[PDB]
């Protein structure tokens, strides 16, 4: 679809924000990411002009900047049946995603994302745009099962070991 | 209506969501009885929680499920849950979401027990648990600020500039309320006085609380101490005998700023606040110079906030104005916070729910909170 | 009425043509924030804009969209547009043609972007791009002379006799107030001050504006602050630690001059501007000679038409008179001219409008606009 | 004399020592203390340098961080009449000192060290320069008979107690 | 022969030239006790240095003369000196000329103070002050090469090229091995192992080099940790206690790579080389690909190595050919380029005498040495 399509090697890196700020208790995982990705995928300038103002085309529609207008795409792809063009623009962009150079880094970045945000906490109910992107970055779609957490109550090894502090206001 | 804060070591704070102060507080303390049994009516029941334990204190042994912010036992633990909400609240739990409280910093495994017992042992709808210094400045009406709390077993300090945490500036110190009791009875030993385990810690306590305050200079004090009897005042003990307490009564509170009265190695909470400013951006000090907030009853010596203003006035440019808020409900500016955050509506979807707690068990509780 | 932007790399200068100052001046800058939660209806807003980003420093990180006179980031440089329209002009750009400026020898895609976003996003009437230097020629009122403009991202020269710019004497070199910003952070850990974050950065840039200046001779300025403290400053950070800095304070802006202070292989201004007047024909050096005109913020130092002054006419022949013209209103030069040109009314027929974009597209800007 | 000598805030406060040190059975209170001086009269770096060289020389002679030097300043200023330049320079280096910046925290410290360290123990007979350094912090010089140790025999309260302190005596 | 002390945040390498090893390498530490003794006999000694100061720690206070590169307690570094000539090496320092190791944009002062010490105090014949990442290209053997030299103290990249430095491509990033100490003390907190308090910040560095290691992918790391408990691996305090480590082992070192969960805005130190590589001449970028040295303790994780080797290539263009030099004595490479260097014949003009520092003060230092 896209011939001669090229991307900005590490232009992404400087958008991917803070894991502490990930842990914010109103970050907006869903549209980080998407703003992430939307950053790699825009086209190196040495992409010829006919493909560039082709393919900002599409990920201007399904990776628009206005967040009116990403919760307008939200919406329609909540019912995506109806929606053949978006499916096959999405499909367009999801294969776009799935051959970009760095598409292992941007996977690791979407993977800190459900590690650290809750990216994709919705598993399987997660939206239509963002699963096509989660899927054209981790291809098996591995990633519907939320990532695993360490759960450390009842664990093997753990006892109340007593440290130098500790044993000053010991009880028994 | 939701019920809301505590985990404090040394005292419960329950009470509902939107009210102005807590509708029960009672110790945090579950007592068995010892020497005792050949009356048959003379107490029927193994234990005793809260008050009517520090009631019974002459024939219970008195231990705080919560050391040092963090709950030891879990079976006594529950049964000052349980208290609270039968016994002092008289609601029913599985019908009200529950906000807990917890020191930063602690064992992950504590806040994940805390959120099974919840859902499981009392199938509350949803809960939450907060940190008690952001709780603080909620209450403080701040969205900036460093908070020094110090309850019972724990003072940490939480700076916050715009609702956001820096949490490697974080600081948390073992010493707090628990350690000056436990100083105060070592120093009362040379004046004569003993106050050997349990039942008379809660006497020391007490004592503590009433004739304890914070020397504006120290050395001066001593001085004075030395030299006149106006610092002397005496105290009554339960069965009438009357200690007098001298310079004891702000020695104790200096281990705050001189942690090595105890042996321990830490600096004080004044250079430790100071430590978590300097810690965050140079552009966010000045902000956090000002709105230095204190909170929990180990705050409530008199001339604690002068001290502390004195303290951190040095150690700082001359230049920065250093301010001390240290509110009168200082005491319950944590729970205060609680009822706060679990009133506002846009706080309504940050419960975590029975619903997500199944799905994904006790490990929700990091994910879902700070 | 026309809206003039001029949006360099370190500020965005915006205005209404006919004003003689930019009504809207404000940092080129995107933050966002780097630190965690914590407390409820405080971090809806993510990413604050130009003086509200600059003011909430200490938890962002900062991001200039442009660098180098190009514009890297165009998410970023969108909304710094959206700012300056909505937020600090607090017009409709439907309703206003605009223009707005660029560096000479920018890549050829940083001109169709913009002309793309203006038309596509903020759908406005008609657009235009002009040069820099141009428009701080069109401010000095000379229609003759060799601009050199120096702002934050890159410092060029365009040489100009009777209206006719002579492009192969253009000269640009990518070193401007940034780079000197970044040098003077990395020569003040000499002294022991360590300023790594971007909020530091942006302090360093306020030190650098403030106690930066250029020596007349420089290696007479080393012996004096070798030799003495006569030339020691102090500068109070915002924490109200105090920092002094002695031959830092003209080291900085000698980077202009000896471009190797940061590895650059290039020739100082001096020497720039001088090879910029020897690519011109033989007759017009004369007349460029004696219209060196100054502007930009990276020319405010003091000191820096002295030394020009000095330098250029070591360069030149003895028998030319070298004149520096260094107006007081340099940092606006360029907005001013711009201000001057949308006004005119022999410029408006010279506008990109929507129209010819529609039919020609974004490319409509190479064969409208220098 | 030093026209610009700066100091580095809180550099001493590192160098105090333990108040259970303090009680040691063999600690050098003294040399402790004129440590903690000394390091709170390090010149800071923004000093400019032909100040900060002939501040760090006189500190050098009166306050030398080796034992030996230690020693041998203390027995030549058991005459230090017979030593013109010496008086004047702990003169010039005690004017020093009593324009600290934290003057204030050092006459605490100071007096820490004598209420637990009994540094002052000498009183009157006190060493010339330690007594110096004593006045540069605390002008009036009430240090020579301050230290008011608190006294607890034969002073009121002092009962027995029993029952709720256990020792429980009823036989009596 | 010469001396050569690299003296370092947290180890103090010392030995002759031409010495394949240092002969001595302790703590860079002085330790003052905190209790009271309380013997007769017992504790005279004010202070204890290296190895002692380590094995009494149980009743020290222990110090680093020394943090991030800057020696911050000059009392306690000629004490460190002085163990480190007549204990360590039990030489007379008036014999030897030393060579000396600082890490690069490190404050003036530091280096005109050991100087000064130097020639006054220990009264040495002759000395050198060199820059620790171009001793270890010398170790390495290499004219060519981006040093990554992180110790305790400062992580910082020096790019070499024919021998040639570039010294605006260095980068200087103050997180290393003391830093990964502080945060592995944190993270000890999610567990029961509350060390929070500076007497055990010594054991859990020996946690820190036992058990941490590098994860080649962190998120498939920390699913393993999550699922199996296989990575969990016990450590055995002195006490006798043992503690179980798990995601921790890996999460400590990962701040290097994301200087993030410590609240630091830097980029990882695979960026921080990329961003020092991209920074020097097109030209030489591809032998600098291909010669990433790294020495020093923090470079000693398991797996480091190999992580830097995928993160650098994954910010490279695919055609180059990255390659990261780990010797199995990096350990030491700084001190075994300074043993090479210092007995270079063509070095011996180089050193700076004690007549040419008396005639010009320390200010020679800058002059003579890089
Ligand atoms: N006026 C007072 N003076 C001294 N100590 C006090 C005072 N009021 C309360 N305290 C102490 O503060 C502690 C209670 O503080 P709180 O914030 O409730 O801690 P927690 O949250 O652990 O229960 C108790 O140990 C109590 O002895
Ligand atoms: N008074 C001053 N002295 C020295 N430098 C200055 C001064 N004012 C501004 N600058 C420098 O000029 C730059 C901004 O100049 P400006 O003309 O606004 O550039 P731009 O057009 O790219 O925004 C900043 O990087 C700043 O460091
Ligand atoms: N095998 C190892 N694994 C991980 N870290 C190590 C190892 N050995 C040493 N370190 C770390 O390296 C640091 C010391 O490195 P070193 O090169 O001596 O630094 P410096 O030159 O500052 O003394 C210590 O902080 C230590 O924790
Ligand atoms: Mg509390
Ligand atoms: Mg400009
Ligand atoms: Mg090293």
């Amino acid at each position: 679809p896209f011939s001669g399509l090229k991307f900005k090697q590490n232009s992404f890196l400087s958008t991917v924000p803070s894991v502490t700020n990930m842990h914010s208790m109103h970050f907006d995982a869903r549209e980080t990411f998407l703003g992430v990705i939307r950053k790699a995928l825009e086209p190196d300038t040495s992409t010829p002009f006919p493909v560039r103002r082709a393919f900002d085309g599409l990920r201007a529609e399904i990776l628009p900047n206005d967040t009116i207008k990403s919760a307008a795409l939200k919406a329609q792809c909540s019912d995506i049946d109806k929606h053949p063009e978006l499916k096959a623009k999405m499909e367009t962009l999801k294969e776009v995603i799935t051959h970009h150079p760095q598409k292992e880094k941007l996977a690791e970045i979407a993977l800190q994302f459900a590690r650290e945000a809750g990216l994709t906490r919705l598993k399987g109910e997660t939206d239509y745009v963002l699963s096509n992107v989660l899927d054209g970055l981790i291809g098996d779609g591995s990633w519907r099962a939320g990532p695993a957490y360490e759960s450390y109550l009842n664990k093997p090894g753990v006892d109340r070991v007593i440290t130098t502090v500790d044993g000053l206001h010991m009880q028994r | 209506t939701a019920l809301v804060c505590d985990n404090g070591s040394g005292l419960v704070k329950a009470g509902f969501a939107g009210d102005d102060a807590p509708r029960a507080v009672f110790p945090s303390i579950v007592g068995r009885p010892r020497h005792q049994g050949v009356m048959v009516g003379m107490g029927q029941k193994d234990s005793y929680v809260g008050d009517e334990a520090q009631s019974k204190r002459g024939i219970l042994t008195l231990k705080y499920p919560i050391e040092h912010g963090i709950i030891t036992n879990w079976d006594d633990m529950e049964k000052i849950w349980h208290h609270t909400f039968y016994n002092e609240l008289r609601v029913a739990p599985e019908e009200h979401p529950t906000l807990l409280t917890e020191a930063p910093l602690n064992p992950k495994a504590n806040r994940e027990k805390m959120t099974q017992i919840m859902f499981e042992t009392f199938n509350v709808p949803a809960m939450y648990v907060a940190i008690q210094a952001v709780l603080s400045l909620y209450a403080s009406g701040r969205t900036t600020g460093i908070v020094l709390d110090s309850g019972d077993g724990v003072t940490h300090n939480v700076p916050i500039y715009e609702g956001y945490a820096l949490p490697h500036a974080i600081m948390r110190l073992d010493l707090a309320g628990r350690d000056l009791t436990d100083y105060l009875m070592k120093i009362l030993t040379e004046r004569g006085y003993s106050f050997v385990t349990t039942a008379e810690r809660e006497i020391v306590r007490d004592i503590k609380e009433k004739l304890c305050y914070v020397a504006l200079d120290f050395e001066n004090e001593m001085a004075t101490a030395a030299s006149s009897s106006s610092l002397e005042k005496s105290y009554e003990l339960p069965d009438g005998q009357v200690i007098t307490i001298g310079n004891e009564r702000f020695r104790c509170p200096e281990t705050l700023f001189q942690p090595s009265f105890i042996g321990m190695e830490s600096a004080g909470i004044h250079e430790t606040t100071y430590n978590s400013i300097m810690k965050c951006d140079i552009d966010i000090r000045k902000d956090l110079y000002a709105n230095n907030v204190m909170s929990g009853g180990t705050t409530m010596y008199p001339g604690i906030a002068d001290r502390m203003q004195k303290e951190i006035t040095a150690l700082a440019p001359s230049t920065m104005k250093i301010k001390i808020i240290a509110p009168p409900e200082r005491k319950y500016s944590v729970w205060i916070g609680g009822s706060i955050l679990a009133s506002l509506s846009t706080f309504q979807q940050m419960w975590i729910t029975k619903q997500e707690y199944d799905e994904a068990g006790p490990s929700i509780v990091h994910r879902k909170c700070f």
